[PDB]
């Protein structure tokens, strides 16, 4: 019966991994993306500035 | 697997006691054979007078 666990706690913890380090990678390429809004806004505050 | 190492540690400690308790019956068991050794010669000894 333990060995029976041993696979489902390490099986759920190569999946979690999987999703885990899946979520990751949205996340760093969320992170870039907001990079891009950040200077969009200096952009668009510079840009604005310059009609004033 | 908390759980049923539980139910292991109780085990491998029940069986640990059990192996203490048939360790003294070996030892019982071996002191009690070896005084019928010493009695199983006396009743040689009780006739060894006749030849």
């Amino acid at each position: 019966q333990l060995t029976a666990t041993v696979k489902q706690n390490a099986e759920n913890a190569r999946q979690a991994s999987h999703l885990a380090l899946s979520a990751s990678e949205t996340a760093q390429r969320g992170g870039k993306v907001v990079d891009n809004v950040v200077q969009t806004m200096r952009d668009i505050s510079t840009s604005s500035q310059k009609i004033a | 697997q908390s759980r049923g190492i539980d139910q292991v540690g109780l085990a491998v400690a029940e069986m640990d006691r059990v192996t203490q308790q048939n360790a003294a019956l070996v030892e019982e068991s071996a002191a009690a054979a070896a005084a019928l050794e010493e009695q199983a010669s006396r009743l040689t000894e009780a006739v060894a007078v006749f030849r």
